[PDB]
């Protein structure tokens, strides 16, 4: 028997072809977390349960069912019963969900929570919006020209986990294969060697692709890029591109502009004009410190998108404020992206950038695209404010140090 | 020519144990040759012993030839009368039959899955195992024949020293009044594992008969002496627990051993008292049969044993049965990246191995045939759908090509569910002993949660999901590197290349720690399993070659006391 | 026969026993490319002489000689002869020289010369150091921090472009290989999909980590530091790290530390501690912006090495200066690394630091270190002057604007 | 025995050959009659295919009755040919069998047709016996064309003006036409092939008619110089379509006007192609037992993907695939033949040399020098095996043999030179159109003709026009674009962009003046769209095979 109450008063969010409905009062059902996960999250839920109610005069509110996994779970449910059956299907039936960190194991012959939650729920596109925010600390002179958001693949690329070891005979096995009736003569120290796969799908990339151009469109972006080494490796990167741009001629009709691949998706809401684009990796990463207002939204092969996604933080300073989810067919769910840092739970002192944020995600994509906004506004403000949790300060110039408790409230007086 | 053939399996028979025999006469040696690589490793061979002799059976029928079954059965069926250790000679012919079959279509008229002959219980024994012992004229002096008694070759060190501690130990036991009328009846043949020989007698007191066990010992450098006189059925019946190496007993005729034996060990089932002395293969033809009362004399039906289900196997257990059956999956857990073999391979490591009474004792079926009347709704789908291309379908019976047969214990997370207290402490102390041993045994477990531990009647704590198992003898065991900036203490995501087996030793806590209560006396008591340090030196005695001793009893009784 | 004199003066550069023997009088052989390279090539060819005069008192001087290829290998040879062989055979023989660039070719049948030299020649390394010149103008605040040399291998990576297209009936005929015969169950779309292979050789790896190890012992680095995703494809890039340590410990008599995976290789030359470790690449990205101070020598693949060597520059605002080589087994070439840019030529409007900058190394690499480092002293002082070519001087303000010919004087008066 | 019945039974299957033949060409009346130059091309495209089909045909016949000797059925096949009207033809035919059985070995005089081993009238003689005025009209209205004329009376004006221009009008009334009751057709073209008489010689006179659109056929212009005739006989063109009864007779007739061409040489123009291979291999056999030399390289520069080897005093190049590729190089070396194959299909336009396959080929050691040798054996050995004195190819080809263009320019001051590159800068046009693209357009791989034309010939990359995109290299985002050498966009397999072209064509500086001058056209991006821009739309660019000044339209 479930040990999670319903909330009496909230109505289920339901997705009919395609584009959820969303009620007034949803259910959004949360998880805790392990470690600092309880400093934070109480934390998010009044930032958020703040915005929501400031924007919408109250009209609209949030009932929070907690389910629960992994650390809670034992003491909850069992001694060793850490992911409980009854969460995925929760997550599942109620569309969207919010969870705090997790412990990920170090190595060896241990399973993973995270990938068990993103692998069994299949949540195949991985988003990871990067955005700087005035007065957080940064190695790079003009951050505040970046605005971005980045689409990921985790299900098909070389991040697939399909290698062989070397001198394992099956890689020998393979080499041969390719060496003799494959005919490939490329391969060069073909013994002592070891084998990797990689490979692209149509399905997969269209998958990916439909899905942000969807979301410019949802959410009125300007354009929207493709990632690719194209030019070095056609058939799988490069077929990303070919791919994509024909899903917008295709699906979204999109206006061919001078003949160059670029091209021009009219927004059907918006009635602003969208441009498809691609531009290789080795460059692109060149360009982001040089010319990041121009690119609004990214979509990129499943390697890439670590080291883009990993990559643009650092400029804008945001690893520790990071805002993460993974998304599939039938649910999305946004997590904390940061370490348990156990010596400091309860301590009070880490500051929830992250998991506040990631609501933020959460609720653009609830479509109450008002509140998140706020949102966004308190963290601003209050960061430039100089008031803040102990990670940033330290590095700051005459900063007021803030509790993790207090600094949710910090966001709420910039609200 | 038919009746031939019964000669040569009945010929067989009486090969293989005579070879079963000169291995167990081997110990005396081995153990005062102080080798102990030998003594475990002569155990193994016994295993393999069984097996070829009844491998060599089979070619030898395949040349010959190239209905009448009934017939050469009455004459392996006609020959047994005389033979006093018929019983085995059946199994022998069983063990032929399945591997000429295939282990398919045996029927009780077609092979011997139940004893021809009238039950075994004698007029007499044509030579008596023990010897009665009688205090007077001494009883202090009595312990000498016992000592100066036994074989050994080797010197004896403070003689009189343990003598006393026996003495002191009787009389606390039963008091003086008592002990004068109580005397000794020990076995002719001490009773052999690991580091320690055994001597193995009854006591008789006017209240009733006792257990009386001395375990010997090789004390460093060679000298000789015994640990511990214990008393009691609780702690015999641990010290002949399943959880261990068969004992290496020289018996001539088994089935006698037996009987004396059971009034030491009351609880212990036929089937299982087979296995102490070291006969498992004939330990599987009772085990299956005394199952096989079970089934007659119950109304229920297999369900999926409680616990936390299995990634790697599929288990199940009558409700009121002592032994649950593990099937292994036909596709693993995607996060499990294993292949079958090894799966296959863990199993019988484990079986030629010590188990330091910490590993279940294990037996492989193949082939093994159900009822479908037998097999309830929720757990049929569950086979259907897991482990399809291992059962066939037979009517209204089925056949699952591949099991596992083991003690049903209650697993270890359901324990601790349950405990508190006093008694608590007393289970966590235990894994933590758990671990120690298994790991000094060059064992180190895999996935080492609850889940995957069992709980004896006497409270022990026992391993039993054999995923992620491994020596520790090719386990590299790391420290968690201090995080090199102020930043990296909230990294989801290590900075630094794991290689593949490697151990992070204070990775446990998480798991271990997790519930309030159970932490600190982990912390309390257990310290030394998260320090990589502590499992970095028990390889490295191993590596050094050490065998590490083990006491099937609490340390209390050991006669330090 | 020939077109070339061998200039009498000189003496051949020559190896024996793998470590060169540099001749005080040595003859370098170089091309003077097509387009800017005129430009360009002529204002090295000072500098680097005048470091070398100053530098070494006179006492050894560089007998020059102009081998050809490109547009003017047309004018000279043939109407046809793009490549001629003597060239080939005259690096390989004369062992080390350099060239002003040639033309891409951006149609995809196209034969690129620049290509062919470096692969007929088998230079598998491409090694490329990024390093800050004062004054310059960069996106990130503390660019001053960046010291590094880059070295990735251009064979045996994703960079073979081993790939079937889509549905190319041999790329399905691969699936089926794999997905049954080899029965990998790890691809979520086989269909209408496109692969690739990666491998990575005991072999290869080895080749350039020997390398790397050389260079930053001849040359006094700090560390090594090795790239790869080993945590997410350890047998193809995860082996890269397990034998450049091995490496390490096998040759290079490299004690350990701490157990952590790295460890300390003492200096023959020197006998201080050169020190090796190694970072993951996605989050190396992060780290080279927000600590470029620890990292010195690097040793990376293929595809790591772009974006890393790639993405440094852009910090350091150097793109337009990087200077590049390629280096091969017994011989070694130093590029410039910048396009052809024709529509300038001749106009003598470039900026030539690429170019001059691969004459450090060239320089450098023949154990001139000496003369080397003048040009360095000269050619940063000469932008701290800010007194610069067209490129720079728009971008930072109050600068005197120099034909390029005269910016090697700039360069060489404030060495 | 068996054999009359063999023998009889490849010299029936000749005769069907033939026949087919000749009711294919009959069509090409109707078609330029009509509109179906598509069909013209098709039909053109499968006459190429009827001689091996009844060829393969046969085999299987042998084969069936097909389950020593062999000279039997040479003399008994042989002793029919005497009062045949086509005997020659007929040999052939009988070689190609025996080939194909035997997988082409084992060739000898003995064994099969390598040598010879052994009525009506084409056209009449025209006179004036009144003016011309009336003579033509004699001509052009005999003429089985089935449309109307315009200048009837008019370039029938013309063609006095050129008529009398050369020779002087005492010269005129003296000469007299006989013309060949056959029109041969090629291409869009219907053309009229007569002598010319006249006191000084008999010289060539060919009018090629032409169908304005719903025609009144009109000519062109008239061509009486002896070179011209023989570049509308060129290699490079496509075979003519002539109805042609009895073929040997009609190459004695052209003999004359065509002074220049080899009988073989001859023998294709007519278009029968397989026949000339047989004569083809003669002619080259003689020659090698005329003087001792051996085989070279040929002069120019080395192929990636392919072979090339020659006699010095010859004129044709053989040409084999290597085994293995120029690593840059990615194609499949079943593709190579493809491409091979298509242009022996695909009408030439007087731009791409014809090619004659060869299998088995032999030539013994004497005549390789080792220079040669080791470097078929060290490039490629899979396709040459060893015997005796003798080592065979496997597969070859064997084209004509003309001075390789980078090769011609380093010999040309000015003049020349601009007259060679205007033709070549044509050349890629021409081809344009055609719908071929020429994957290297460098000179290395075009030859000039002895008439100093220029003719594509390494079909290594060539593809379809509609294969590709055309494109213009973006405009740079930024200045810092403009100094790069990697192109910052996508770029796609296929993508071209014409205007890199410059870099390779205009090297030299005194070759790239002229192309701007000429050619601006070449690099742009829209004329190629242009050019294929039609070529989806239908289209089929008329070719000339004559200087355009010279027809009347000037
Ligand atoms: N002897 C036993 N008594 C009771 N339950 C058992 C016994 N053996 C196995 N089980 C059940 O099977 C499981 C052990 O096997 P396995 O699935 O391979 O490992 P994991 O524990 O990772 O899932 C246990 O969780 C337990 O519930
Ligand atoms: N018809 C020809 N006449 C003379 N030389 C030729 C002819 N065809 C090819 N060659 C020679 O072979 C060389 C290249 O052969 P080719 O196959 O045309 O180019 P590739 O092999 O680069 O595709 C030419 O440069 C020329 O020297
Ligand atoms: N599937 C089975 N069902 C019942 N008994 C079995 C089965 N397989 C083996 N046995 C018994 O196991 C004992 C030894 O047989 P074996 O397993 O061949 O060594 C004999 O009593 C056999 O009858
Ligand atoms: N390998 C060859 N050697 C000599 N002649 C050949 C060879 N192949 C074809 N021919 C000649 O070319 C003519 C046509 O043969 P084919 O083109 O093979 O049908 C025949 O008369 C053959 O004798």
């Amino acid at each position: 028997e479930s040990k999670v109450v319903v909330p009496a008063q909230g109505k289920k969010i339901t997705l009919q072809n395609g584009k959820l409905n969303v009620p007034e009062n949803p259910i959004i059902p949360y998880i805790e977390g392990d470690g600092i996960g309880v400093d934070v999250t109480p934390a998010m839920l009044k930032v958020v349960d703040a915005a929501v109610e400031k924007a919408y005069k109250g009209e609209r509110k949030i009932s929070w069912m907690e389910i629960y996994t992994g650390e809670k779970s034992t003491q909850v449910y069992g001694q060793d019963v850490w992911l409980p059956a009854e969460t995925l299907d929760l997550i599942r039936e109620y569309r969207v969900a919010i969870k705090g960190p997790l412990t990920t194991p170090v190595g060896g012959g241990i399973r993973s929570l995270n990938v068990a939650l993103r692998q069994e729920l299949d949540l195949y596109i991985c988003l990871r919006p990067v955005r700087y925010y005035q007065g957080t600390p940064s190695p790079v002179k003009h951050p505040e020209l970046t605005d971005m958001v980045i689409f990921r693949e985790n299900s098909e690329d070389i991040y697939a986990g399909i290698e062989w070891k070397a001198d394992s005979a099956d890689a020998e096995k393979v080499i041969k294969f390719l060496r003799e009736e494959m005919g490939v003569k490329k391969i060069r120290f073909p013994e002592h060697c070891g084998i990797g796969i990689k490979p692209c799908s149509e399905e997969g990339t269209k998958r990916l692709v439909r899905a942000a151009i969807e979301y410019a469109i949802a959410n009125d972006r300007d354009s929207v890029t493709l990632v690719h080494k194209g030019n070095i490796m056609k058939f799988t990167e490069g077929a990303f591109k070919d791919w994509g741009y024909q899903l917008a001629r295709e699906e979204f009709g999109g206006e061919l502009i001078d003949g160059g691949p670029w091209l021009k998706v009219k927004n059907p809401n918006t009635g602003k004009e969208i441009v498809i684009k691609d531009v290789i990796a080795d460059a692109f990463l060149q360009q982001i410190l040089l010319r990041p207002a121009e690119y609004d939204v990214i979509a990129c092969m499943n390697l890439n998108g670590d080291y883009i996604s990993d990559a643009l933080a650092a400029q804008v300073g945001g690893i520790g404020i990071a805002p993460g989810a993974n998304i599939g067919d039938e649910c999305a769910l946004f997590e904390a992206t940061h370490g348990t840092a156990p010596k400091y739970a309860g301590q009070d002192k880490v500051n929830p950038g992250s998991i506040i944020l990631s609501a933020e995600m959460m609720l653009r994509h609830m479509g109450w695209t008002e509140a998140a906004d706020l949102i966004v506004k308190g963290m601003e403000g209050a960061i430039n404010a100089k008031t803040v949790t102990y990670d940033f300060e330290r590095l700051m110039d005459g900063a007021k140090l803030l509790k993790c408790s207090e600094f949710g409230d910090a966001i709420i007086e910039n609200m | 020519l038919e009746l031939l053939i019964a000669q040569t399996i009945l010929q067989g028979f009486d090969a293989q144990y005579g070879r079963f025999l000169e291995v167990t006469s081997g110990a005396q040696q081995r153990f005062e040759q102080a080798d102990w690589h030998a003594v475990q490793q002569a155990m193994k061979n016994r295993i393999h012993l069984y097996d070829h002799h009844v491998g060599l059976v089979v070619e030898q029928l395949r040349c010959i030839t190239n209905e009448f079954l009934l017939r050469v059965k009455e004459h392996y069926t006609r020959l047994l009368p005389d033979y006093p250790r018929f019983e085995i000679a059946e199994s022998f012919f069983n063990s032929v039959y399945c591997r000429l079959f295939d282990h398919r279509s045996l029927t009780p008229e077609r092979l011997f899955i139940f004893s021809s002959q009238p039950e075994r219980r004698f007029r007499t024994i044509p030579r008596p195992l023990a010897k009665d012992f009688h205090p007077d004229h001494g009883w202090e002096s009595l312990l000498m024949r016992v000592i100066s008694d036994l074989p050994l070759r080797l010197h004896w060190q403070n003689k009189s020293r343990d003598i006393h501690y026996i003495i002191r130990h009787l009389t606390e036991t039963l008091g003086p009044e008592n002990l004068s009328k109580s005397h000794l009846q020990v076995a002719n043949e001490l009773f052999y594992r690991n580091k320690a020989a055994w001597l193995v007698g009854k006591l008789i007191t006017p209240s009733g008969t006792l257990p009386f066990l001395l375990p010997i010992h090789q004390t460093d450098d060679g000298e000789l002496f015994i640990d511990t006189c214990l008393t009691t059925t609780a702690e015999a019946s641990i010290v002949f627990g399943f959880a261990r190496s068969y004992f290496m007993v020289y018996a001539p005729l088994p089935a006698a051993l037996v009987e004396w034996l059971r009034e030491i060990l009351p609880g212990k089932t036929t089937a299982e008292l087979y296995m102490a002395i070291g006969c498992q293969k004939h330990a599987k033809t009772e085990s299956y049969r005394e199952y096989l009362v079970y089934l007659q004399g119950c109304n229920e039906q297999f369900i999926e044993a409680p616990g936390i289900r299995g990634m790697v196997m599929l288990v199940f257990t009558l409700p009121g049965f002592d032994r649950v059956f593990k099937v292994i999956k036909d596709k693993f857990a995607p996060q499990k990246e294993m292949s079958a073999a090894h799966v296959r391979a863990c199993y019988q490591l484990v079986k030629e191995h010590d188990r330091v009474g910490r590993m279940a004792d294990t037996q492989e079926f193949e082939n093994f045939v159900l009822e479908k009347r037998h097999i309830s709704p929720a757990l049929m789908e569950l086979l259907l759908q897991e482990a399809a291309e291992k059962i066939t379908d037979l009517g209204e019976q089925i056949v699952i090509r591949h099991l596992y047969i083991e003690r049903r214990m209650v697993p270890l997370n359901i324990w601790l569910e349950q405990v508190e207290g006093q008694q608590l402490r007393d289970a966590i102390e235990e894994y933590g002993n758990a671990i120690r041993q298994l790991a000094a045994a060059n064992i180190f477990p895999g996935d080492m949660l609850f889940k995957n531990f069992g709980v004896t009647r006497h409270g022990r704590v026992v391993f039993y999901d054999y995923a992620e198992i491994c020596y520790m003898t090719e386990v590299n065991f790391r420290d968690i590197p201090p995080p090199r900036y102020p930043e990296d203490e909230l990294a989801s995501e290590p900075w630094y290349s794991v290689s593949p087996g490697d151990v992070f030793p204070e990775e446990f806590r998480h798991w271990l720690c997790a519930d309030p209560r159970i932490g600190p006396l982990f912390e309390e008591m257990h310290a030394d399993l998260f320090r990589a340090d502590y499992w970095r030196a028990l390889q490295n005695r191993i590596r050094e070659g050490h065998v590490e001793d083990v006491y099937a009893y609490r340390r209390r009784q050991r006669f330090s006391v």
